[PDB]
RNA sequence: GGCGAGAGACCGAUAGCGAACAAGUACAGUGAUGGAAAGAUGAAAAGAACUUUGAAAAGAGAGUGAAAAAGUACGUGAAAUU
RNA sequence: GGAUGCUGGCAUAAUGGUUAUAUGCCGCCCGUCUUGAAACACGGACCAAGGAGUCUAACGUCUAUGCGAGUGUUUGGGUGUA
RNA sequence: AUGAAGAGCUUUUAGUGGGCCAUUUUUGGUAAGCAGAACUGGCGAUGCGGGAUGAACCGAACGUAGAGUUAAGGUGCCGGA
RNA sequence: GGGUUGAUAUGAUGCCCUGACGAGUAGGCAGGCGUGGAGGUCAGUGACGAAGCCUAGACCGUAAGGUCGGGUCGAACGGCC
RNA sequence: ACUUGGCGGAAAGGCCUUGGGUGCUUGCUGGCGAAUUGCAAUGUCAUUUUGCGUGGGGAUAAAUCAUUUGUAUACGACUUAG
């Protein structure tokens, strides 16, 4: 259903992490630069962790796609779902975390009749 | 690798595109680069620029300027082009009937220009006018007439006004300034 | 640097495998006679074979072509450059100064 | 609202493709193919065989037969980068291949609510093979050993170096 | 109530816990992975035992420094030990959790013990006396037990899933030539 | 400062007055002086009748409650550590 | 002045990703002052929460805005939905 | 002659104001991985390949990947050849 | 450095073309992510479960971080200028 | 697969031989069959252990604790006895 996208390419699915994430509880994952002056991380010796930099960075032509070639956009209810009516092929929808169940069988009802894909669509389904 | 006989990725040191957030000057902006586009007129280029200035690169203009330079030859039916702002000068008595073109006017000089049987004009009524500058004359205003420049370049034997707020006796006129109190300058 | 006496085949495949514009101060592919002739025909130059005969046939415009002429950008040679060590001279068993016809061996590789 | 828009919903507006400068020219197969000949199947069902080699089809396909009486090869049509061609030459003028063709070998493709639990063949394809594989064993009894050399099979040997053999 | 983790049916199981409880946490924990996973009555008679030394209590985890006996022999250690309290505490749960079962109407002898987890609790501090002015604490470390008895039930199951297979064409080919050239 | 009133782009229980609670309190020091910590069950105690094991505490059941994954070691209940 | 055509199989955890482990090669502990730190130089047992270029008076350059030889309402007064 | 990758001009403000190494010139000193100067290049502030190992040496300066060719160093094996 | 207001359609700070370049401590500038509260808007989510917490489960982004699913819980909370 | 008789002790555990049976023989000439795995997809053929079965034989113990000893000994261990 989705747009003729190039093959993406993303060239670093492995995340960055924090150099000692995994020696001390107290530093965590989220990425943090050393700025030391004795940091074989800053200076980028061989077997150290590599450090972001804008090269990694991802084609504009597939950027902010999922696999199925679309761009996610969160709605919360029908306006925001009737917004996405006409870029079915290039936008799907999210339907937000905080959304209650009846509303989210709304949400989905109305997608299903206007084509409209949705990327969550088991959210506080019981069986 | 390279040996750079220059730096790398700098910026020209001109500006485009002002930081000056009002619409009305960036629609004039977006016109006249049009202008500048296509019309292959250094004088639409010209005032495209004058139009990123800043305000103290967009001094006045006083009507008595205006009138020195109508008061050139061959200048007196031109159509005068200013860039920034148009101040009233009571320093004179009469004035010619000529149009003015400029952003913005005081409100004196505009009476003073139309009591004259002139016209102030806007840069977008000039655009429609005289698109590649026929028979304009622009004019600039001074710069260094600032009370800052005074003070730009202080040093010893260049005449360039201290950095003060005070004034008068024994507020330096002593020691450094004369040949009693040790030495001058 | 290696300089050398070079010979018209090698002036004519570097030109015509690496061959670049300096166009107001950019580099583009030379690729036509039509972008020759529009920048230097000022200088009875319309074709790279002109602008080649100019310049081994060293001419009034030799500077004009030459600074037209973006610096080639060559490659590694292929062979390798004869020597196991570069940085003494041609003549004591190196690779630098005047080789000045064995040049042309060396500038066919690295094109 | 949850996420407000995007300014500018790009197009749907599917851009044609450029038109390509890319020919299909047929293909230059290798002299050392010629019909009447040889070969050596390495890939396959019947991999490791000795066949027979008549025609060049229009898909970059070769028409190959055992012939099926002395091998269990039918007729078949194979691929020249997956076959050795050998030395061997064997007179094939007097066949009447022309009838063969991509059409000819044409498979129905199957389609997908037939799944196989775990779990025929054309009495025209039959026939065909009886008069091709006639005519050619009536040809093959002049030079001697040749039902043979084709009802055997091919291997390499320990010693045996391909750059170093000929086929 | 809320127990630690389990796999078991809980209609064929018992359950028994001692709260707040001033025994040493490692002992008891030490005793508790001696009857793990044992039969009731045995591990009753075991810990009886025990406390007339004629058996032990494997030390395997908290076994620093201390000191050895031919005893370990059976379970394959030399560290050992007679923690009489934490004994005592333990097979009292061991009646509590019997009681239970029995008044669920369970068995009784096809009965073994198929929880038992101990864990710190909060400490109940003192204050010891040092040279030079000083005071440390004196911290008893006291223990939760928590366990829970099961009715040994016969073979699980079998019949696992289908194990659903996808082929090539090659090898259904494969597999139909076979089944055509041999029976 | 005292008494009485109203407000806030203030702090929100390691913050804000030292003190949101029996805080100038407990407590220390000869004394002058010093000077804490500590809020929340639940809408409502309906705060667990009764049975059973145990010397008892408690446990297992039962039952209340929308919820005991709310049981006065009570809102949620992170981490270290176990 | 940038690859198209033909064919086959699969259509699912097969590819791929995450993750653990194994294997090969590399990989000294971070922060810090230091010419020089893996240091036999200092701090760091661990976790959470708190935690450090702010506010003001008067100024310089610069940039925006308003007016423009003038500019500044807001000491004060008038008035008010205060 | 060659090149020019734009030329000129101003304002303002941070950090710095402990320095060290190599080639060559060189002063004191028996000499020093010492002390003190000169030109240039470097480390600091800089990873990469090589030197087994090393701040400075040789080679080469770094966005993310791929393919090819080399530098210096090497090709018994560890270790690619 | 350039091109492009032209009418219908969206974004002129937009879109597009071409070429070159990308080391970095101290330090400077810029563009952004995030937190508490404020004005506005979404006639925003919400006891049919807000926030918070757990999750070698998934998705986006170079990244800061953001979103989603499952579990827990119980009363408020977010997107954008 | 049986069967006769030898040899081999460095880690023999293999080498050789006799008798007869049975099967194949591409030494030679022949006949029948293969197809459809669709133009390739390792296209699956080996040995390593373990377990549950069926059926055919075969055999029906010791050690540790505890106890005791003291040629031993920090406890363990060791030595002895029952």
């Amino acid at each position: 259903a989705s747009l003729p996208h190039p093959k993406i390419v993303k060239k670093h699915t492995k995340k960055f992490k924090r150099h000692h994430s995994d020696r001390y509880h107290r530093v965590a994952e989220n990425w943090r630069k050393q700025k030391g002056i004795d940091s074989v991380v800053r200076r980028r010796f061989r077997g150290n962790i590599s450090q972001p930099k804008i090269g990694y960075g991802s084609n504009k032509k597939t950027k902010f796609l999922s696999p199925s070639g679309h761009k996610t956009f969160l709605v919360a209810n029908v306006k925001d779902l009737e917004t996405l009516t006409m870029h079915t092929k290039t936008y799907a929808a999210e339907i937000a975390h905080n959304i209650s169940a009846k509303n989210r069988v709304v949400i989905l009802a109305r997608a299903k009749a206007l084509g409209i894909k949705v990327t969550n669509p088991k959210g506080r389904l019981a069986l | 690798g390279i040996d750079h006989t220059s730096k790398q990725h700098k910026r020209s040191g001109h500006r485009t595109a002002p930081k000056s957030d009002n619409v009305y000057l960036k629609l004039l902006v977006k016109l006249y680069t049009f202008l500048a586009r296509r019309t292959d007129a250094p004088f639409n280029k010209v005032v495209l620029k004058a139009l990123f200035l800043s305000k103290i690169n967009r001094p006045p203009v006083s009507v008595s300027r205006i009138a020195r330079a109508l008061k050139q030859e061959g200048a007196a039916n031109k159509t005068v082009v200013v860039v920034g702002t148009v101040t009233d000068d009571a320093r004179i008595f009469e004035f010619p009937k000529t149009t003015v073109a400029a952003l913005r006017f005081t409100a004196g000089a505009r009476a003073k220009i139309v009591k004259a049987g002139g016209e102030c004009i806007t840069l977008d009524q000039l655009a429609v006018r005289a698109p590649k500058g026929q028979n304009t004359l622009i004019l600039r205003g001074p710069r260094n007439s600032r009370e800052a420049v005074r003070h730009f370049g202080m040093g010893p034997h260049k005449g360039k006004a201290p950095r003060i707020l005070s004034t008068g006796r024994k507020f330096e006129r002593a020691r450094g300034r004369r040949r009693s109190k040790g030495f001058k300058v | 640097v290696a300089y050398g006496y070079p010979s018209y085949s090698t002036i004519r495949q570097l030109v015509y495998k690496r061959g670049f514009g300096k166009i107001n101060k950019q580099r583009v592919p030379l690729s036509d006679n039509a972008i020759i002739e529009a920048n230097l025909g000022k200088y009875g130059i319309l074709s790279i074979d002109d602008l080649i005969h100019e310049i081994i046939t060293v001419g009034p415009h030799f500077k004009q072509a030459n600074n037209f002429l973006w610096p080639f950008k060559l490659s590694n040679p292929s062979g390798g450059w004869g020597v196991p060590r570069k940085f003494k001279h041609f003549i004591q068993g190196g690779s630098f100064g005047n080789r000045e016809e064995f040049i042309n061996k060396l500038v066919k590789s690295m094109n | 609202t949850a996420q407000q828009a995007p300014k500018w919903y790009p197009s749907e507006d599917v851009a044609a493709p450029k038109k390509t400068r890319k020919a299909v020219r047929p293909q230059k197969l290798r002299a050392s193919l010629v019909p009447g000949t040889v070969l050596i199947l390495l890939a396959g069902r019947f991999r490791g065989k000795r066949v027979v080699y008549l025609k060049h089809l229009e898909d970059n396909t070769l028409l190959v037969t055992g012939p099926f009486k002395v091998n269990g090869v039918p007729l078949r049509r194979v691929n020249a980068r997956y076959v050795i061609a050998t030395s061997t030459k064997v007179s094939v003028e007097g066949v009447n291949v022309e009838k063969f063709n991509v059409e000819y070998f044409a498979k129905e493709k199957l389609t997908k609510k037939e799944k196989k639990e775990a779990n025929e063949i054309k009495t025209e394809r039959v026939e065909d093979q009886k008069v091709v594989d006639k005519a050619l064993i009536a040809e093959i009894k002049k030079t001697p050993l040749l039902k043979q050399y084709l009802s055997a099979s091919f291997s390499l040997k320990n010693g045996d170096k391909p750059h170093m053999l000929k086929f | 109530a809320r127990y630690g983790a389990t796999s078991t049916n809980p209609a064929k199981s018992a359950s028994a816990r001692g709260s707040y409880l001033r025994v040493s946490f490692k002992n008891t924990r030490e005793t508790a992975q001696a009857i793990n996973g044992w039969e009731l009555t045995k591990a009753q008679k075991y810990l009886e035992q025990v406390l007339d030394h004629q058996r032990a209590i494997p030390f395997r985890r908290f076994n620093s420094s201390i000191g050895r006996t031919a005893q370990g022999k059976e379970f394959g250690v030399t560290k050992a030990r007679w923690p009489a309290k934490s004994v005592k505490f333990v097979q009292g749960l061991l009646q509590n959790a019997a009681a239970n079962a029995e008044a669920k109407g369970l068995d009784a002898t096809k009965l073994y013990v198929s929880h038992i987890q101990v864990n710190q609790a909060p400490k109940q501090r003192r204050r010891t006396y040092r040279a030079h002015g000083r005071i440390n604490k004196y911290e008893s470390s006291p223990s939760h037990i928590e366990l829970v008895v099961t009715e040994k039930e016969e073979a699980v199951a079998k019949a696992a899933e289908k194990k659903v297979v996808r082929l090539t064409s090659r090898q259904r080919g494969r597999i139909a030539a076979q089944k055509r050239i041999a029976a």
